[PDB]
């Protein structure tokens, strides 16, 4: 079936990937059994936590492989699928497949989004990643240059988080290129296929779909709000950004903002963060960025949408509605699903953790919450997690970026029962 | 053991509210949702169902119920879909209502078990005790023999049984007397019957009538 | 209205009480502004967090003063208004208060259902207060024994989680008087006066409410699987319930698995638990128990239903239904908004005690998690919270019993737009 | 006391609106949303129930009012049933609308308390002035005497109180008069009375008629 | 600035269609979801909304908007109960569709400050076309004085605007020629006219029609 | 190759219940929730869609199917839209459900790329079989020539293929002999022929009506 196809497809391309890595031309130092199905799955699942550090593990070939994954997990394991076919069509059967990784309602022309979605991937990650990120980035050569500048494109755009070198980019903290260049690159990979397309094509502040104009303002506000957050509590802790310019002070402020959702780069080091800032940091990455996507547990619309509703609903409006065009109830519900599933797996992994591993509390539910939200950002239980530790990590990275629904959907047994029953008063106050 | 009544009528809706108060195990269905609502407390079970639709019948599980009633008698293409339905899902007893003799013809060849008239029948019952004043109710026993409840006239008013003899006189028994509530079975001459006594007696149907216009 | 009066009338007996507790007659040791309020706030929002000791620091007449808030919030601030008033009639006004304050949908006879509860409660509160709590607690005398035998059930019944004396009932882990007695009054307090109005009428397995039906079978298995976890978990942890008798490991087992929703009586320390337990019982305390009731934060009903609801939607039924009684939606639609706002809440709670205190993050998670659910257990940051850290619980312990709804229907403007708007289409996945 | 009117009407929400303006107790009780919906903010209370079925009725709690209102008069059956309902739940006072002469007479017989035709009643009030030009209002104290509000003629216009006499001539006794809004009651022989001015007499039914014919 | 259309109809969703296109500030209302649905996309905003309800009008803040046009021209009572409310709520300019002579007296008489006839209107500009099948399009200037655009005939081929003047003739003036899609705007003596060329005219009614009797 | 079939119908659903069965890709559109509901197990897919609106018809992605279905031969309203829709969005092939002959001529007009008239049709080949009790089924290969299935009366049974030759005698061929279910393909002369056999005669229209006749 359709989510089946999604599920069975993309773990594979995890297997393929782990075998494809412990593989020993892409290893420097032999590989874990555990290991190289992690570092795999976090590359094909976009997720960006690594056991094994990235740019000493892994080979050239190695780091290629990675770049493979996540331009194969952030893009959509069917998006290739319909490509290599294309290229190789396109039946109706399909046409469903890729309606539904592409989480569509309808099956209207979808492959027209299949077809601009990689041609703008491909196209702004060329120009922005090889040219703009070569423009301060040949002091490593040209052999490390060209290769580095590409790769953080592809991990960028992505909403990878998997940055090459150890300083998961700390050390451009204020380098204006670098911290433009890549949220340039994964704000815009965040907020919808739909939303790029819309805005490419309609071109107008006005003549915007009910989800663009909720994506385009939804992101800009939140960002805002984020930066603020992350400013005014990070601003006197000299751990970080204590010791920073007025200037630099912003460049992190808005890096961190921005970065949970669900990109994965460091500007800053999260593990020396007031706790106030990583509580707030947990929900802003629960909540992704954007619905088409790159990545997202439950996604930034699911959010407005729940939450409008609860507001409605206390006033209350008898119908939900936002920008004076009404939210129908089959949405409400649906958000409903993907918000109670996401937070109960989420909960599961939290307690699954303190179990299977000793270690710090808010470590633990940081983890958890990024593994989810296929973040990529930790306080660093990462290469301090148990061999099951990892496992659990992985489940949670796999159902995060499959969908918590559409791997439900894999193993859901489809009941249509006809019949309606009597009313029943049931008490929730 | 287990019933189920499709068709909460006036006629379905008493005989899930009896079988009901009875304590057995009755399904309420119904396609209108404000019946099924009604009949709630009143079954073990109600549910809103469309009984012509097949996967709507199975999700009953209605193969479950030795007993199944049709009492829908007002739409015939209802009543006789539903009950094809029932008979090919090998559903032991099919008891329907229906309308009319058109009605029943077509439910006795798609092999309804037992097919019932409730208002014709308690038409010409109703019919009877209209035209003869005397009798207040009766059961056939056969096309020719019946048991009558008859409400005695003055003419009987202190009379005695053996003395008015019904069995020698007319052929026919007195098998009970109801006078103020108070009930004599198999009575022994002579007993007193007073004036609106309940006379129960039985024999041939006109026997019973001649009793009626020469004793009362 | 019937919101703010039940929210200005609730406020005003926790300032009332305060007041009375911060009064001479009832204090050993002088009290503070805020240590007045907070305990005076606990004790009528029947929360069970104490900053100061109730034994040591409160008079036999301050803990009468406590006994009152209790048993005030515990039943239910216009419960007694009603009674008040039936004893000196009854408008529909009045009728409309209660409806509200007893959450109930329809105002049928609704002061029939007071008359039952107070009624009931007195009765059983006395019965086995008194006299069962009497027998086996004489060993402190008369004047100490008839007195600390009462206030124990008014605090029982009410799901309070005062107890007077230092050890919040660990002294007792296996006296079954103590075990039985009070777990039978916190757990027929905690589920609906409907419950008990039910059960006491229809008296048959089969003819009870939807609600009832739920709850009953709810609690049941709920608690059912919260002994098997407590014990399964705290089986093998030497802390607490690893130095016990296999009879006694139960009897621990039981109590931990029952208290969290929401009496809040100490069996075992709750320091001293691996820390999945103390996960699960966070989860075990946002859903309350029952909605009638004693006291909750979201109530079990409420988290069927929205559960119930996702598993019904993602096989998917289009219609939610248990017991073969379907649910319609205005309950689903509250469900979510009670559990929407119970959660926000918490999670402001959270990233403000983060920033309000210096202290272990699990620590504070299950304190705010404890003050919303009006539990009253505490791993112990309460003796040691801030100033602004006691407000601030302060705030969500009265939050959390007044019900988070009817607390924003208090300063919320009611308005009924009756015009419709065009659909709009937005994507949640 | 508290106030159930059941049928938001032109009548039933006129009652309701006026009871809530005084500031009593009125539940405003329709099966027909929309009514519910209007009456929510000029009525205590607002709820959507069918007042022919009892358990809807008792959600109402309607057991607790001293006086419920029927103001449907265009349904019989809803009205009868209500009605029925409200005295067989032992609701001291039952206030029905009628439509017609029959409709009074079932609810006469299943006991309601006291039966309007707002109507019919208004009619016959309007149908007199539009006759009788003269009489703006009236208020009838038996069939025979009643008091009535005359507008003056020019056969008035600055006309004495004692000089044209009712108290003798006529049998009729002014009561009051307004010129130009100012109202003097009991007025004192002689007073003068302007064309317009709102002439109010007391007397007998045909005494009056006599000096509207004379007097006017 | 601000316009509101109330009624999507055939006209008033042409109004809303037009000042959405010319980019204005437009409110599309109607009680009809599947209208209001269907306009979302062609206005600046649309509104599931009964025009006839005040709370549902003030809900849209109707107030707001300098020009409210009521395109609602079936309905009678719809119509006249919107506009009196607009006009009760001091909108400066309202528009309305008027169905016949009546309903546009009740509109006129309820302050309505501009009454539109869509369909009596360009019955009788079609109806002019149909009789003289040589006027194409026309404007009124006065009831005597207009403005005429006509088909020329094969009678008018390769004549000069000199020699068959129109100005000295007929006492009308020719204002501009198409041919072929080019046009002659203020043509100066002598031009080309084709057969099929839109040549206009402008004079007296009277005067037009004679020339095209005796020129065409 | 790609199937559409808008309408589910009698005659829809049975070809979007064949072409899946064939196991083809076939996309089930109809206005109907319930109708969709009832196909989605019989289709590749099933869609709640009104063919009428364009959007709607785009949301499908209809430009992506080989041959689109319109069975919609009730509503002509509905389908001269839909058709016209779907020549519009350069459908390679249409094929439409016609009502009657003017339904036809408008779809015609359109650009239909197949008519049907699948009652009409069905009508005619049924009468055929009524007025001959002998012709079981046939096809035409013209208006002239035809390939006839008739049933075998006694006055054929123990009959030779070759002794009653038809071939000679009336210009006609038999092709076939169904006797018990048995299937004797291009018969070899002698072959017994048993009555209530199927045989399959082969030539002119007229030709085998006169074996009809003379033969049977
Ligand atoms: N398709 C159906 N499936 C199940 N129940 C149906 C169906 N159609 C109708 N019903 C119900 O079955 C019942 C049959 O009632 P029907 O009114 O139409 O007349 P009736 O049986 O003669 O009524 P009564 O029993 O009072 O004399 C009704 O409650 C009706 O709503
Ligand atoms: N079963 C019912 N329960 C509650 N309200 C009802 C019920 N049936 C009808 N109504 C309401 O009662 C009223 C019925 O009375 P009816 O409106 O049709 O008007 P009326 O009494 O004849 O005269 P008027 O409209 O001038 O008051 C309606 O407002 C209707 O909505
Ligand atoms: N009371 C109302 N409130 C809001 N909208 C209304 C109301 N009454 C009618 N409408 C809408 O306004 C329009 C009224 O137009 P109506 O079609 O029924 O005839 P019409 O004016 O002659 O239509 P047309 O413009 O095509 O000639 C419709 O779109 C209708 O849905
Ligand atoms: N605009 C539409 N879009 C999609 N489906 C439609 C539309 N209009 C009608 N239908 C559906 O087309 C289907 C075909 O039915 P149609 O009623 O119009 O009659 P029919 O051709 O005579 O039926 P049949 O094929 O059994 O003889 C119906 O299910 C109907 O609901
Ligand atoms: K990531
Ligand atoms: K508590």
């Amino acid at each position: 079936t359709p989510p089946q196809v999604l599920a069975i497809g993309f773990f594979l391309t995890i297997i393929i990937g782990a075998v494809l890595l412990m593989l020993p031309i892409s290893t420097t130092k032999p590989l874990s059994w555990i290991d190289a199905l992690f570092t795999a799955a976090s590359a094909t699942t976009v997720t960006g936590l690594a056991v094994v550090d990235t740019g000493t593990q892994f080979t050239v070939f190695g780091q290629t492989v990675i770049m493979g994954l996540i331009q194969i997990g952030g893009l959509g394991f069917m998006t290739f699928a319909v490509l290599i076919v294309m290229i190789l069509k396109i039946g109706l059967k399909e046409r469903m497949l890729v309606q539904e990784a592409l989480n569509q309602p309808t099956i209207g022309g979808v492959i027209g989004l299949v077809k601009v979605l990689f041609l703008f991937s491909i196209s702004i990650e060329l120009i922005a990643a090889l040219i703009l990120s070569i423009r301060l980035v040949p002091q490593y050569g040209w052999s490390s240059g060209l290769f580095a500048s590409l790769f953080h494109a592809i991990s960028a755009f992505n909403n990878a988080g998997f940055s090459l070198w150890p300083d998961n980019l700390m050390s451009y903290v204020g380098d204006p290129t670098v911290n433009l260049v890549i949220t340039f690159l994964f704000i815009t990979g965040g907020i919808g296929f739909t939303v790029l397309f819309d805005v490419m094509k309609n071109r107008r502040f006005k003549t915007f779909s009910l989800h663009t104009k909720l994506m385009l303002t939804g992101t800009l506000m939140l960002n805002a709000i984020a930066m603020l957050t992350v400013f005014i509590l990070e601003y006197s802790n000299p751990g970080t950004l204590g010791h920073l310019h007025i200037v630099d002070k912003l460049w992190a402020s808005y890096f961190q903002a921005v970065t949970p959702r669900t990109a994965g780069f460091n500007s800053l080091d999260f593990g020396s963060m007031r706790e106030g800032t990583i509580v707030f940091t947990l929900l802003l990455m629960f909540i992704g960025a954007g619905s088409a996507s790159t990545a997202s547990g439950i996604k930034l619309t699911t959010f407005i949408v729940i939450l409008t509703s609860v507001i409605a609903y206390l006033r209350g409006k008898k119908e939900t509605v936002i920008f004076r065009r009404s939210i129908k109830y089959p949405i409400i519900i649906k958000a409903l699903a993907v918000s109670v599933t996401s937070l109960f797996i989420v909960f599961l992994g939290i307690f699954a953790l303190t179990i299977t591993e000793q270690a710090p509390f808010l470590q633990i539910v940081f983890e958890t919450f990024s593994a989810f939200g296929t973040v990529g950002l930790t306080m660093g239980l990462t290469p301090e997690l148990t061999t099951a530790g990892k496992c659990i990590i992985i489940v949670i990275m796999f159902i995060g970026r499959i969908g918590p629904l559409t791997f439900v959907f894999s193993f859901a047994k489809t009941e249509q029962s006809n019949i309606r029953y009597p009313d029943g008063e049931v008490f929730t106050g | 053991k287990q019933f189920a009544v499709i068709g909460l009528g006036r006629f379905g809706g008493s005989i899930v509210k009896e079988l009901h108060r009875m304590g057995h195990e009755v399904l309420a269905v119904d396609i209108n949702e404000e019946k099924v609502n009604a009949y709630a407390s009143y079954a073990t079970h109600a549910v809103i169902a469309n009984a012509t639709e097949e996967n709507e019948l199975l999700s009953l599980g209605i193969r479950n119920f030795e007993y199944v009633i049709v009492a829908i008698g007002a739409n015939i293409q209802a009543s006789t879909l539903t009950t094809l339905l029932l008979k090919e899902l090998d559903i032991p007893n099919i008891w329907v209502k229906a309308q009319n003799y058109y009605h029943h013809k077509v439910l006795e060849k798609i092999g309804a078990d037992r097919i019932i008239h409730p208002e014709k029948d308690m038409g010409v019952k109703i019919a009877q005790s209209l035209s003869d004043e005397n009798v207040l109710n009766y059961i056939d026993l056969s096309d020719e023999y019946s048991i009558v409840e008859l409400l005695a006239t003055r003419k009987l008013d202190s009379k005695s049984i053996i003395d008015l003899n019904v069995r020698a006189k007319y052929g026919c028994t007195i098998l009970a007397i109801k006078h103020h509530g108070d009930i004599c079975l198999s009575p022994a001459p002579e007993d007193i019957i007073r004036e609106q006594d309940c006379l129960v007696i039985m024999g041939h149907k006109k026997d019973i009538k001649r009793f009626e216009n020469e004793g009362m």
